[PDB]
RNA sequence: UGACGGAGCCAGCGAGUCUAACCUUGGCCGAGAGGUCUUGGUAAAAACUCCGUCGUAACGAGGAAUUCCUAGUAAGCGCAAGUCAUCAGCUUGCGUUGAUUACGUCCCUGCCCUUCACAC
C-alpha cells in the first residue's frame, strides 16, 4: 500500500490528513477483562465467519 | 581579441582550432584537422565494405 | 561512424517505402475509382 | 545491430567553415534576430 | 475468422525463467511488467496531488 | 549487467545499441564498466528487475 | 509575497485552461467575420447560434513572444545569476564565468551549501529574471539549465563538444557590448519556444555598429553556440572566434522553477520510443 | 595541531511484491531435467568533547609561471540518491563545523558611455 511521507504528512491541510492509528501495546484493562465464551460458541462463531466468507466470495 | 584584430588587419590592408599545452619550465595539435582525416579515412573504408558487400568476381590483375 | 550511417540509409529506406506505397494506394484509388463511380452512373442510367 | 540514437556531431574544420558562412553572410546582410526596445 | 486456418492460429507457449537464475524468481513477461508500471503510476499520481 | 560481453573491448564496439528485457522494457548500452571486464551501464525507459533477462539482436 | 506569488499561479493557470476552451469560440468568430466579408453562407451550426451572433456584436472589436517574457519583454533588461552545483572543481568555476562575461547582465555567484529553495526564493526577493546552473564531469561542463523567475520556464541542457577560452594562450579580455544575437533554424513551435528563452538573456537595442555577435545555429537539435567579434572590410566582412564553442541539446523544459520538481513538463526527449532517431523536434 | 582504545553525544535529504557476488571439494535423491546438503578460497554519521597509554628505488606538503575567490563565502566532515540527456574511473543532492582579508579607488590594466521651476 501507499506510504505517504512523514514531512508531506505534517503539513496537510485540514480537511486531508489521513487518519493512522497506532497499534496498542500496554494492554487495556478492557481488553483484560472480556469475556470470550468458548466450547459450543467458538464452534458456532467459527461456522458464521466460514459462511460469511463463502457468501462474500460467491458475490 | 578584436583590438588586436583590428591592429593586424590594418597592418595587412581563430585560435580555437588549435590546443596549447601549459610550459612548466604552446600549440600541441590539431583537432579539427586531424579529426577530419581520421573520420575521411574510415568513411572511404566504409564506402569499400558497402562495394565489397554482394560481389563474387572481380578483376585480377596480375600486370 | 557506423552508427550514424545506418541510421540515415534507414530512414531513407522508410521514407522511399512510405512515398511508394502512398501512390500505388492513391493511383489504384483515383483511376480505378473514376472507372467504378463511371459504371456504376450507367447502371443508375438503366 | 541497430543504435537507439544518433551520435553527437563532430565538429570537423568543414563544419566550421559551414558555420562561418552563415555568420558572416548575416553580418554582410546586416540582418540579426535580436530584441527591440518597445516603445514606450 | 473469414479466410484464416486454424493452423495459423496456433497457441505460442511461453517460456520460464533459466534454472540457473531460478533463484531470483519468475521471469516477468510484459504482462507482468504492466501491473508494476500501472501500480507505480497509480501511486506516484496521489503523492503528486 | 554483466555476461553480455567477455571484455571490455567487445562493449566499446556495441555502445549505442539497442537492448530489451524479456518483459519488453527498451533501453541502450551507455558506456562499458573498467571493472570487472565485460560488465557494462545501460539506460531503460523503466526500472528493471534482477530476475529479467536483457537481450541484444544481431544477425 | 508568497500568497501573492501563489495566486498569480492559480490565475495564470485558470486562464490558459479558459484560452484552451475559448480557442474553438475564437475559430467561430473568425468564421463570422469571413462570411460576412465575402457573403458567404454561414455553416448550419453557427447558423442556429443565436447567442453567439448576439455577442458578436460587442466581440467584432477584438484583434508574439511568450506569456512569461510578454510583460517585461523590451522594457527591463535581464538580470542573472551563473552558479554550479556544490564543490565544484576549478575548470567548472572558470566556465561559470565564461558564461557570466557572455550574458551582459549575469553575476557568478559561489554556491557553497546552498540548498536550492533558498536559491530562488533569494532570487525572487532580488528582482533576478533567470537562474544558471552549471554541472560538470571531472572539469568538463555537461549540462547547463535556465530556470525564469517568478514562475518559469525552466530548460535543461546537455553540453557537448565544449572548449574555454581558458584553453587558449594569449587570448586577451572580450568585449562586453550588448551583442548582436543570430537564431538560425528555429522552425518548430518548440523552437521558437527555446529561441524566446534564449533571446530574453540579452539586452534590447544593441547598437547598430556593435561588433560583438552570439549565434545559436541549430543543426538536428544540436544548437551551435558561437562567439565572434566582427570588422566591416571594403569587400566584405572578417569574423574572428572568442569562445567559448558548446553545442547545446534540449532534453527537458517545465513550466515552472528549477525547485519545483513537480512542475508540468511542457516538452521532454523520448529517447526508446520506437521512432526516436526519425525526427529532429527543434 | 600525532597513533591506539574506551566512553558521551548532535543531522537532513531518501520507501516500486522492490536491493542485488564469483570460483571450488564432496554426500544423497532423481530415467533425465534437476533438487537438497556439505565444503575451501577470492571479492565487498563523521566532525566534536572527555579519559588512559606511548612519544615527537621513491618520498618528508610541492619551484618558475598561471588560475580562482567576498558571508553561512573559502575550507573541513560525513550521509543518501542515481530520476529518459550526462554520470559510477563518477554525478547530483542533504546536513554538520565555519574563518582571515577587502566592501574603497579609478593610480595601473581592460570594457563602456557622453561632449518645466530654483540653483549651476
Ligand atoms: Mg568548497
Ligand atoms: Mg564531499
Ligand atoms: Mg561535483
Amino acid at each position: 500500500g501507499l506510504k505517504v511521507p512523514k514531512a508531506v504528512q505534517k503539513e496537510l491541510p485540514f480537511k486531508s490528513q489521513i487518519h493512522q492509528m497506532k497499534p496498542q501495546k500496554k494492554k487495556t484493562y478492557m481488553a483484560k477483562r472480556a469475556v470470550v465464551l468458548g466450547g459450543d460458541e467458538k464452534k458456532a462463531r467459527s461456522f458464521i465467519q466460514k459462511v460469511l466468507t463463502i457468501s462474500k466470495a460467491k458475490d | 581579441q578584436l583590438k588586436n584584430l583590428k591592429a593586424a588587419l590594418k597592418a595587412r590592408g581563430n585560435p580555437f582550432e588549435i590546443k596549447a599545452a601549459r610550459n612548466k619550465r604552446i600549440a600541441v595539435g590539431k583537432p579539427g584537422i586531424s579529426k577530419q582525416i581520421g573520420e575521411e579515412q574510415r568513411k572511404r573504408a566504409f564506402e569499400a565494405r558497402k562495394m565489397m558487400k554482394n560481389k563474387r568476381g572481380g578483376v585480377i590483375d596480375k600486370r | 561512424f557506423e552508427a550514424r550511417q545506418r541510421i540515415e540509409e534507414k530512414n531513407k529506406e522508410s521514407s522511399d517505402y512510405h512515398a511508394k506505397m502512398a501512390h500505388i494506394v492513391n493511383t489504384i484509388n483515383t483511376e480505378e475509382g473514376a472507372e467504378k463511380n463511371k459504371y456504376e452512373r450507367e447502371r443508375k442510367l438503366r | 545491430f541497430d543504435r537507439t540514437a544518433k551520435p553527437v556531431p563532430v565538429i570537423t574544420s568543414e563544419v566550421t567553415e559551414s558555420l562561418e558562412d552563415m555568420i558572416r553572410r548575416r553580418i554582410q546582410d546586416s540582418n540579426f534576430d535580436d530584441l527591440q526596445r518597445r516603445t514606450l | 475468422a473469414k479466410l484464416v486456418h486454424d493452423v495459423q492460429k496456433k497457441q505460442h507457449r511461453e517460456r520460464s525463467q533459466l534454472t540457473s537464475r531460478s533463484r531470483y524468481g519468475f521471469l516477468e513477461k510484459h504482462k507482468d511488467y504492466v501491473k508494476r508500471a500501472q501500480d507505480f503510476h497509480r501511486k506516484q499520481s496521489t503523492l503528486k496531488v | 549487467i554483466k555476461d553480455m560481453f567477455s571484455s571490455a573491448m567487445e562493449v566499446a564496439r556495441f555502445e549505442g545499441a539497442q537492448i530489451k528485457t524479456v518483459s519488453g522494457i527498451r533501453g541502450e548500452i551507455k558506456r562499458a564498466l573498467s571493472k570487472p571486464e565485460g560488465h557494462y551501464r545501460a539506460a531503460f525507459e523503466d526500472k528493471i528487475l534482477m530476475s529479467d533477462i536483457v537481450i541484444l539482436r544481431s544477425w | 509575497m508568497l500568497r501573492r506569488q501563489a495566486r498569480e499561479r492559480r490565475e495564470y493557470l485558470y486562464r490558459k485552461a479558459q484560452e484552451l476552451q475559448d480557442s474553438q469560440l475564437q475559430q467561430k468568430r473568425q468564421i463570422i467575420k469571413q462570411a460576412l466579408a465575402q457573403g458567404k453562407p454561414l455553416p448550419k451550426e453557427l447558423a442556429e447560434d443565436e447567442s453567439l451572433q448576439k455577442d458578436f456584436r460587442y466581440d467584432q472589436s477584438l484583434k508574439q513572444v511568450d506569456d512569461e517574457y510578454a510583460a517585461t519583454s523590451g522594457i527591463m533588461d535581464p538580470r542573472i545569476i551563473v552558479t554550479t552545483s556544490r564543490d565544484p572543481s576549478t575548470r567548472l568555476s572558470q566556465f561559470a564565468k565564461e558564461i557570466k562575461l557572455l550574458f551582459p547582465n549575469a553575476v557568478r555567484l559561489n554556491r557553497g551549501n546552498y540548498v536550492m529553495p533558498n536559491l530562488v526564493d533569494a532570487c525572487k526577493k532580488s528582482g533576478t529574471t533567470d537562474l544558471v546552473v552549471l554541472h560538470e564531469h571531472r572539469g568538463v561542463p555537461t549540462s547547463l539549465t535556465i530556470s525564469h523567475f517568478p514562475h518559469g520556464p525552466t530548460a535543461q541542457f546537455s553540453l557537448h563538444n565544449v572548449v574555454m577560452r581558458h584553453d587558449i594562450i594569449n587570448a586577451g579580455n572580450q568585449s562586453e557590448v550588448n551583442p548582436h544575437l543570430i537564431f538560425d533554424n528555429f522552425t518548430t513551435a518548440l523552437g521558437k519556444r527555446v529561441v524566446c528563452i534564449l533571446k530574453h538573456l540579452f539586452n534590447a537595442g544593441p547598437k547598430k555598429d556593435s561588433e560583438r555577435v552570439i549565434t545559436f545555429a541549430n543543426r538536428g537539435d544540436f544548437i551551435s553556440v558561437r562567439q565572434h567579434v566582427y570588422v566591416r572590410t571594403r569587400e566584405g566582412v572578417e569574423i574572428a572566434e572568442v569562445g567559448p564553442r558548446f553545442e547545446m541539446r534540449l532534453f527537458e523544459l517545465r513550466l515552472g522553477t528549477l525547485e519545483n520538481k513537480d512542475a508540468d513538463v511542457e516538452w521532454q526527449l523520448r529517447r526508446f520510443i520506437r521512432t526516436a532517431n526519425k525526427k529532429d523536434y527543434l
